[PDB]
RNA sequence: GUUUGUGUGUUUUACCGGCUUAUCUGAAAAGGGGCAACAGAGAACCUGGGAUGAUAUUCCAAAAAGAAAUUGCAUGUGGG
RNA sequence: UCCCAACUGCAGACCGUACUCAUCACCGCAUCAGGUCCCCAAGCAUCGAAUGCUCUGGUAACAUAGAGAAAGGUACACUCAGGGAAGUCGGCAAAAUAGAUGCGUAAGUUCGCAAGAAGCAUUGGCUCUGAGGGCAAAGUGGGGGUCCACAGGAGGGCCAGUG
RNA sequence: UGGAAAUGCGAAACACUUGCCAGGUGACCCAUCCAUCCUCCCACGGUGAGCUUUCUUUUCACCAUAAUCCACAUCUCCGGCCUUGCUGGGGCUUGGGCCUCUCGACUUCUCGCGUUACUCGGAGCGGGGGCUCAAGAUUGAAAAAUGCAGCUCACCCUACGUACUGUCCUUUGUUGUGAGUUCGGCGCAUUAAAGCAAAAACCUGGGGUG
């Protein structure tokens, strides 16, 4: 349900981030899926494993 | 991209103060100048290499350019093997 | 002076002696030779000229002309004089046509 | 500019848009508009009323 | 085919406002994009109009929020919309008419006294 | 080229459609689509539209006077008519 | 062919005129013919010269 | 067609989950009558419709 | 001192100009309700991509993808 | 008056998006020769989205198949001698019709047609020819090349040269 | 706020109102050929690939996007200092100015006609706007794109490098647009609205009340 806006704030304040920038779509595959560049000041994969994604 | 035309002119522009970044073209005859800059790339084109060089000089040390340049390799890849 | 001209680089091939043990003159013979004619039986032309040198084949002409005559000119001749062996021709520059070996 | 109109109901062939000043204090020019008993007899009119704030019910055809 | 040709819009159709027009890429290929809405528009005035302007400018209904007054600024009153003569015209009438207007007043005001 | 002996338009009928209707139709071809006079500009280039609507060409001026060839007799009388009576009516 | 007659004034303007109804109710019947006709009829003016 | 509203999503959504076997570690368990995924929708048989 | 030129004062006031509280004035009918166009009417992106497994005029960011276009809104400076 | 421009900084919702779109994804109950709107459309012959082969593309189609050369069939298969509708309710059938060109064309007719009326004639290949257009400078002479013109070039770059 | 004018401009600021704007501002059929753009084919050259054994010029390939300016020189004046000024395409529209066509004529056309003293035509000027271009510039070539090839650790990797080349031009045959309801059709006459420009308006700024 969520719109772009909404997320961005979200993420941002959550994760200590900006980001370049978003798109996003719902696949009825059910869920919207988030592409999110992550700027300069932050590396996707880096902060993966600070999530500690693999 | 929009092209500017006199060498003066040209100088405030590179001090635009946002004039982000400036590049060096060079193709036979001529090199063209071209500044990014908002909602263009403010581009002066330098045929000239003895003037070229002096104007090339005079480049503030604040200067961002790159020259035109050739195969970076894009830098794809696939990620097996 | 004005005209059209290229240089074949005819190396390899000639080096080896690959026109019955010589240095490119029975090439350079063979090669004036083919060239369409008529005025029945018997009859020649005289418009194109030749010169070899040491180790070039240059060929120039007043008139202008096709660079698609050369490149059937050598491929049926090769295959005409048994001569195909491991050579390929490429445009080296606009105006020398050069024959290659590889691997 | 500021007036009022003046196009409407097709009778002959003005050209358009024309000024015609009407009711009794209309002069007589054809389609000029007059009341019919103060229209003379005999005289030629076209799309006369008949309700009376109708506008040519008739003769209302070509 | 030999060539082609693709719809780079999913509307296909031809239609009146829809137009394309034909490109080689730098890619080289043949390729098509929209070709815009026509020159409606800046006609002149007078009688079902039907002629167009002069100076200031001729284009179309999306064009005009865009297109700027200083090229749209040759001018006399009521005829930023017109280029000479039916101006000249509906001056000369005025004018005129309204001499006599005020002539006839004064014809008739010599006869009261 | 050719330019048929008797019967101008209806050539596109051919035999179709009958002699006297041939006939009442010449009739209206002559009249409704031929040039006519222009009133104040005085040429004849008051030329049909639709349905009788005449416009000068080259005055511009658009006379409403309907059906096949604009203003009838009777409107002409007509309009001497009302010359006349009202003129009487002024005088 | 009348046009540029005219302004090379091998035509004269009456002349360019007639053969320009003239050309349009055609007895011109070819470009030979046409040129021809022109210097001939030029001839014809000559004549009237020096007959003058 | 080219488009189909939100609602229309939800219907092949919420059916596609459904069109696949029956959970398996469900029907291992004590008395499990459980004959099979009953319901599965198809397509080159059972199209939704409308 | 003059007269003039220049600059300044949170001067004072008169006067403008603005802007908002604020107060009075102040619109009429096939239109007093609102929908109805996945082609009418019809408002901003182009090409390129050692580019995906399967999507892209949407993916390619700062420099080599780039170059665009528009909106909104800021900001300073500029025109002022 | 400051926003009657400028530039610049800073941010962009929503909702669609795969793929199919048909001789299998649509729709014929059905993996159906039926149907089902839209864009695109080469080369060659030629009248030419024709017919035809073809490029480009795509098919390599698939549509159980093989094995087979008999009867019967079916086939958008033929052929038939002589003969020429006797046949037959009936010329159904099938067959005869042709392009073009030139030549030529009866009645009748509402004048318009009827008309490819009818009917003739011609039609390869080769090898020359003809006719049929566009595009320049009216137009010219004399004198100079025992150089007459300049900004352009080459070669003279082992001389103790110069830049 | 320029020029007799056609018609001008960084901004000549001026928004409500208009029984306001026959205001293509949306807006309109087909229709016609014709004209040409577009695209497109042919073919010349010319390149590059590929072909091609008794014979040949064979085959293919040979590119440029939106997005934006239009300042180069003529001429000014060829650059002393270049200063009037910035003059300067084609080829359809109209207009404007001068002259004023008449013994009639011109006149433009493929087309149906037309025009002219209701001002032709002719010249010169102003502008309209398909188009095309113009120093074509930007864009733009630059790993552009394309094709090669030479080498390369290595070349059977790799990274797919690295390096190199070449990568072009006249020229024939299709179609947007030419704006109308633009050729005919026409007892037929070819949606509408939101949607826009402009005007009129003209109240502000060029003012000391009292």
């Amino acid at each position: 349900r969520a719109n772009k806006t909404e997320i961005k704030k979200a993420i941002r304040k959550l994760y200590q981030v900006k980001t370049v920038k978003v798109n996003t779509l719902i696949r009825p595959d059910g869920l919207k899926k988030a592409y999110i560049r992550l700027s300069a000041s932050y590396d996707a994969l880096d902060t993966a494993n600070k999530m500690g994604l693999v | 991209p929009r092209e500017i035309k006199n060498l003066k002119e040209f100088l405030a522009i590179c001090s635009r103060k946002d004039a982000r970044c400036v590049k060096v073209k060079h193709n036979p005859k001529v090199t063209k100048f071209k500044v990014r800059c908002s909602r263009h790339l403010y581009t002066l084109v330098m045929a000239d290499k003895k003037k070229a060089d002096k104007i090339e000089r005079s480049i503030h040390p604040s200067v961002k350019k790159i020259t035109v340049t050739s195969r970076s390799h894009a830098n794809k890849n696939t990620p097996s093997k | 002076k004005g005209k059209k001209v290229f240089k074949i680089d005819c190396s390899i091939p000639a080096s080896d002696g690959i026109f019955s043990d010589d240095i490119l003159s029975n090439f350079q013979q063979y090669f004036q030779d083919n060239v369409k004619l008529n005025g029945r039986k018997g009859k020649l032309t005289s418009k194109v000229r030749v010169n070899m040198r040491e180790n070039t084949l240059s060929i120039t002409t007043t008139m202008a002309y096709r660079k698609k005559y050369f490149k059937y000119l050598t491929k049926k001749f090769l295959k005409k004089k048994d001569l195909r062996d491991w050579i390929r021709i490429l445009a080296k520059g606009k105006d020398t046509y050069q024959l290659k070996y590889f691997n | 500019y500021r007036r009022v109109k003046e196009l409407m109901v097709a009778p002959e062939g003005m050209f358009t848009g024309q000024s015609m000043l009407c009711g009794v204090k209309a002069p007589l020019a054809i389609g000029n508009v007059l009341p019919l008993g103060q229209i003379t007899e005999g005289c030629i009119v076209c799309n006369v009323e008949a309700k009376v704030g109708d506008r040519g019910t008739l003769a209302r055809a070509s | 085919s030999c060539p082609r040709v693709q719809y780079r819009r999913r509307m296909h159709y031809a239609t009146r406002g829809n137009r394309m027009r034909l490109v080689r890429t730098p890619g080289n290929r043949l390729v098509m994009q929209k070709r815009g809405k026509r020159s409606q528009g800046p006609h002149t005035p007078w009688v079902l109009g039907h002629k167009r302007l002069a100076g200031t400018k001729a284009l179309r209904h999306t064009k005009a929020r865009l297109a700027p007054r200083h090229q749209k600024t040759t001018s006399r009153p009521y005829g930023g919309v017109l280029s000479h003569e039916q101006v000249r015209d509906r001056i000369v009438r005025a004018f005129l008419i309204e001499e006599q207007r005020i002539v006839k007043r004064a014809l008739k005001a010599h006869a009261k006294v | 080229a050719k330019r048929t002996v008797k019967m101008g338009v209806m050539g596109r009928y051919g035999a179709r459609y009958g002699s006297n209707p041939r006939k009442r139709a010449k009739k209206l071809e002559v009249s409704q689509h031929a040039k006519h006079f222009c009133s104040f500009c005085g040429k004849f280039a008051f030329r049909r539209k639709a349905v009788g609507i005449w416009r000068c060409d080259g005055c511009s001026k658009t006379v409403a006077g309907g059906a096949y060839t604009l203003s009838t007799p009777n409107n002409t009388t007509v309009r001497s008519t009302v010359r006349r009576l009202r003129e009487l009516k002024q005088s | 062919l009348l046009r540029k007659y005219r302004e090379e004034k091998k035509i004269d303007r009456h002349i360019y005129r007639e053969l320009y109804m003239k050309a349009k109710g055609n007895v011109f019947r070819n470009k030979r013919n046409l040129m021809e006709h022109i210097h001939k009829v030029k001839n014809e003016k000559k004549k009237a010269r020096q007959l003058a | 067609g080219r488009f189909k509203p939100l609602a229309i999503k939800k219907k092949y959504a919420k059916k596609l989950k459904q069109n696949r076997p029956v959970p398996y570690w469900i029907r291992l368990r004590t008395g499990n009558r459980i004959k099979w995924n009953e319901k599965r929708r198809h397509w080159r048989r059972t199209k939704l419709h409308y």
